[PDB]
């Protein structure tokens, strides 16, 4: 996992469904 | 209160501010790690390091300012001037003291700054280097005479507009330089300590002027209730930690 | 051969990249680095030095030193003396150290300092109200409305300079340099608090103002500055 | 990073952190905790885009030339392009290696000869002076490549003079040269084309790196007029019967009324 | 991965896992183990192609331009191409760095100047504003290479506004601007050619990366009409004497009879 | 020089690849990431919310 | 942190405000 | 393929660079290096030997 | 690095470190500490740019050729370009591998055959001698590349003869050859073009590396006249009735008056 | 310090003044 440009914004692509479908108290 | 004593001479003040120390560094001697000539430098240390007080100027209503080039202003001030003329090179810090006191009825302000490498602009038009005789006026200073279209253009006269610092940069940004303000309401003097600011350990004291003292009447001088319409300004400069090297004949003619 | 691939962006010259380049003149030994006083490491350190604001930049004053001060007098009723719209593109700030550094950057986020100084005799006294109307707020045009925002009240005696710290009030995290309607910064208005009383009947006082940045001021997205132009060719 | 904001309750103090002094030549330390009621704000902005390295290190354009007869010459200087000359004239002394990139629209085979100071450059293409033994030269084909090479700090002092308040000859001399013109020359680049293919436009992008700025200055507040000359009075119309009228060309805009803006 | 299927025998339960409530605003958890007899099924499918990163991170086309006189300009926005504008209008707030690739059929030597907000761009080729000192620029030769550069998140907030229900000026104002138009501008790209060789078609492919979507929305169910404007009434024939007839342009097809499809 | 080879597929622009790219605007500091409620990580989470079917879509 | 040209001048970009704003004794 | 990039300055011939080059004539064995008196390692050692100045160089 | 300067006070010594002897054939060791009062000066300059490796190792031009009918020939020698021949004639014996780079403005497909000594080279293009089995050859396309290859030290002795005070045949012989001409030949390079595209100008840049210079000499103080011949009398006008007038062509300038310069 | 061509003659550039200035017995 090398970052050739020595910067975070230059990297490649980076990487719980109940907030919806159940938003009850 | 304050009191500044260098060899043989003493400066005293009573309504004075905190002494400005240009860039936080005191004038020091040339360390061996930073030196580049081999000859042993001379240290006067008591006959050069003292308060030489140049001529007093007249602050009137409509005076635009005055600038003194250093060390050119001291070129004929005692053994400091004599060493300037007899040595190939030299470095020195200065202790610039400005004095102006009027009254509790007068008003006004002066922005007293110290510009390193105040490369003056030509008085206008064609590309012409400013004359040697003008950027080296001596201790007499140089009255700024203000901007106009009728200023003489012959012989590389320097720029006479005090708003553009006589070099193209706006006044008011001059406060980035080691400076102070003489507000006749609160104080009557200004002290500034300046080290040797130059990208080389020593250089010729006559061809090159490292500093430039510039005094500009930021706000005019109101006489108020008193028939006194002008006040003298005096500039008392004192070399400090000066050292010269490379002796030779007098560089006069 | 080791398999390599040349992705997009690998035969280009981007002016703002960071690459190594072959040293022409090898073996070259630069002259030694001596201690020159005054070394700077960050231009924001320039943007933190107070510099005068051309507060009287009216059409008759620009080009004259009298564009750095306005004249105040004894008035019976309160008046709005001076307004400085917090816009780092406005010619008030865009010509000072603060503004001339901030104009190289598209965004700025922090707190400003504004130091007002009154140059008058030793017997003149007076109180002024320095108000900062937060963003989204109309220009006050009455001291009863100006004093509801961030304001201070400074006397005049034995000490002439006073500082209002325009705090960082904003919705977003960064405020655009070229002032627009979405991120506007508000206004700083100077009002007669009680008067300006000189020792004589028609006395005057001359007020200056400097601006600087608080230690928490920051900038981003370096760009060209609109405060410089080149129309001719330098020969 | 920048410091966080500290909380501040109502204070009734007898040492005002607001009343300072402009005359003493020192800026005020007044942070908003001194004037108002603040809240703790975890503030994590950085001024990393403002330090001299990232401020000046951006490879701007320094000069353009035009290959007349497969030949053009350029003496290295930042004095022709006002936008970068201003960013440099921010500071008094600057010390930096520089990284030169040549953006040429030519096609074919070009040659760049970096002529160190003091020798004669080739006065034209197919000159004998091009066959050099020691003058470092760069060959490249403009298609498939942008030539780039670093010039280390060639100073004859500990830094570069952006402003020089002195002359190079003694008093009585006649051709004295004010300014930084004699203080340093970085050589010059002589371009030529060996083929005949492409255009003639050559742009020299130079990136100051390993910078160390030394004395801040008021940034230039007026459009330049000449190089090495720090004049600002523009003489706009040399022909007409007004040649003795000198424009100013500053950037201070005027407003109609104070207390209304 | 998705969960495996569990076995389920005949159940006679008094707590129906089928009878839910649509009114409570919650979706049903009914998996097929609740309705029928299931078998254990080792199920190993992944929705890895559906997460926001791999859903949006595909470098779509954002805008086309045409070099008129070796010059063209494009202000960065996703509002012109409906297919990607819809995938974005899925979510309310989006935070992403973007990776711009320029697919140009030109031949020669091109230049891209990324003009940050608030300054004047070059209004034409061979403008003086092209010699910039700080505006980041990209030179490339279209043959042998596709220029690509990442723009980090330039937000003035914690995210981008895909939809903004507000204005930028107070009530009584006159030129109020509804929508997201004032909330952000990402600068613009100015293209020019230094040679004369190739075509004029320039395509700007932009890839959102390090995405973080924030609030889901009903995907756009109508063809767009303007940019920044979220209108949908299409005024098809402005000339003819029907200009006041507004098509709808939705995608809901009709069937001849229910209970027969 | 280390021997390298450029196989097929090594001067191309595939829209759906995963590469690193040089950061224009270096030193740039993005605004802080605050907690906005509702963050989604997967579009299938949208596909799991009940939505009405246009069951009477006759002409 | 590799230097491919085995020289210092070939590297990439390298990396107290009271000297100003308070130059008092 | 390992991702590589060709920055500016990577298809050029600078006369004063320092690179390795493929040896034509491989296996070639140079003749042995014998001790010849007078070896010099630095031209400044020449610049430290006294040499007469043409002090009377008149026409 | 060079040594630091040591301090030196006033000395009254009876062993003068100034009065030496020029007759003894040794240079004086007098450092400025012997004549004047010095200060300690931390001196860190290096003569690293003066050692033989970095002095000669700079890849100068050695010869030019011109492809007449897609064919040109060049016998390897440093004798044609005076600027590098002088830097070599600094020393008597030199031992170095050399790195040959070919800067050709041709376009197409070229071939270089390094013909080792003693065999027949191809006398033209499309000669049969080009199909060689063992003569090392270099193919390249001038666009996209500069061909480069190292020739190790091919000496037949422990070094190269820059100057040779002898002949190759005994006394009574008739075609004796003075100088270094017979002492060594480095082969020759035969260039040809297989296409027809480009120009005909070929430049051969050769970089001496792993140098080991052996005996210093007075640098050449006169312009050359021939190769391998170390003559200096130039016969300028062979046609006119002055052919027997021989210029000198030295570089000693004259001054108007001594004791005035 | 890598040698990519596995040969000595392929490397890059490699790296007492009294023999002159004092050649006395």
């Amino acid at each position: 996992n090398i970052n050739y440009y020595k910067d975070s914004a230059s990297s490649g692509l980076s990487r719980d469904p109940s907030k919806f479908t159940q938003p009850l108290v | 209160l304050k009191q500044i004593t260098i060899g043989n001479s003493t400066i005293t003040t009573q309504d004075s501010l905190h002494t400005v120390l240009a860039y936080g560094e005191w004038p020091t001697y040339l360390s061996d790690i930073d030196a580049t000539s081999v000859d042993k430098p001379t240290h006067p240390e008591t006959s050069a390091d003292r308060f030489y007080t140049l001529d007093s100027v007249e602050w009137q209503v409509g005076s635009h300012g005055w600038w003194w080039k250093l060390p050119d202003a001291l070129k004929d001030m005692g053994v400091f001037g004599q060493n300037m003329y007899y040595h190939s090179m030299g470095r020195s810090g200065f202790i610039i003291h400005t004095q102006c006191n009027a009254t509790k009825f007068h008003s006004g302000a002066l922005i007293v700054a110290v510009i390193p490498e105040h490369q003056l602009a030509y008085v206008g038009g064609v590309k012409v280097n400013v004359g040697y005789d003008h950027t080296h006026p001596g201790q007499s200073g140089h009255q700024i005479r203000g901007p106009s279209q009728s200023n003489d253009r012959s012989g590389g006269k320097p720029d006479e507009d005090p708003l553009f610092n006589c070099n193209g940069t706006l006044l008011g940004n001059i406060t980035i330089f080691p400076h102070q303000i003489i507000n006749l309401r609160t104080n009557n003097s200004s002290t500034i300590v300046v080290p040797y600011i130059n990208c080389v350990p020593m250089d010729n004291m006559l061809k090159h002027n490292n500093l430039s003292l510039v005094i500009i009447p930021l706000v005019p001088l109101r006489p108020g209730s008193s028939g006194i319409n002008s006040v003298p300004i005096t500039v008392t400069i004192a070399p400090y930690k000066s050292e010269f090297s490379g002796a030779m004949e007098a560089q006069r003619q | 051969g080791l398999p390599t691939r040349l992705p997009s962006g690998s035969q280009q010259f981007m002016t703002t990249e960071d690459e190594q380049s072959p040293n022409i003149l090898p073996g070259f030994h630069p002259s030694k680095k001596i201690h020159i006083p005054g070394m700077i490491t960050n231009v924001m350190h320039m943007a933190r030095v107070d510099s005068f604001i051309p507060i009287n930049n009216i059409q008759g004053e620009v080009g004259k030193v009298s564009m750095y001060y306005i004249t105040v007098t004894k008035k019976t009723v309160t008046e709005r003396i001076l307004v400085l719209p917090l816009e780092m593109s406005n010619t008030l700030f865009a010509t000072t150290l603060l503004g001339e550094v901030l104009n190289y950057y598209a965004n700025w986020s922090g707190s400003i300092t504004i130091t007002f100084m009154c140059v008058c005799d030793a017997f003149s006294t007076g109180k002024f109200l320095v108000a900062y109307t937060p963003p989204g707020g109309k220009l006050p045009e009455d001291r009863k409305q100006a004093m509801l925002g961030v304001h201070i009240i400074w006397d005049l005696g034995l000490q002439s300079s006073c500082t209002i710290v325009v705090p960082w009030i904003s919705s977003g995290f960064y405020r655009r340099t070229k002032a627009d309607s979405f991120t506007h910064g508000g206004y700083v208005s100077l009002w007669y608090q009680t008067a300006f009383v000189p020792p004589v009947s028609g006395g005057t006082g001359s007020i200056l103002a400097t601006c600087s940045a608080c230690p928490d001021m920051s900038v981003r997205m370096l760009r060209d500055s609109p405060m410089m132009e080149q129309k001719n060719e330098l020969q | 990073v920048v410091p966080d904001t500290k909380p501040s309750g109502p204070q009734h103090t007898t040492k005002p952190s607001i009343l300072g002094a402009m005359e003493i030549g020192a800026s005020s330390n007044a942070t908003p905790e001194s004037t108002i009621e603040t809240r703790y704000v975890y503030n994590t902005n950085t001024n990393a885009e403002a330090d001299v390295e990232m401020f000046l290190g951006r490879s701007a354009l320094w000069g353009k030339v035009t290959l007349t007869r497969q030949y053009a010459k350029w003496e290295i200087n930042f004095q022709e392009q006002a936008h970068i000359r201003k960013k440099f004239e921010f500071f008094t002394y600057l010390r930096f290696d520089m990284e030169v990139t040549i953006v040429t629209n030519n096609k074919g085979l070009m040659q760049i000869m970096f002529v160190p100071p003091g020798i004669d450059h080739p006065e034209t293409h197919d000159d004998r002076k091009w066959d050099s033994a020691s003058n470092p030269s760069v060959f490249f084909q403009p298609k498939s490549g942008f030539p780039r090479f670093t010039i280390p700090f060639t100073g004859l002092a500990s830094a570069y003079y952006m402003f020089y308040d002195g002359y190079d000859k003694p008093k009585g001399s006649d051709n004295n040269e004010y300014g930084i013109a004699p203080t340093n020359d970085m050589g010059l680049l002589c371009f030529r084309t060996l083929d005949n293919s492409g255009g003639n436009d050559v742009k020299i992008y130079v990136k100051p790196k390993h910078i160390t700025a030394w004395v801040p200055r008021p940034p230039r507040a007026t459009q330049y007029t000449h190089k090495y000359s720090t004049n600002y009075h523009y003489k706009p119309n040399s022909s007409g019967p007004d040649e003795h009228v000198l424009k100013d060309r500053h950037f201070i805009k005027t407003r109609p009324l104070i207390s209304s803006a």
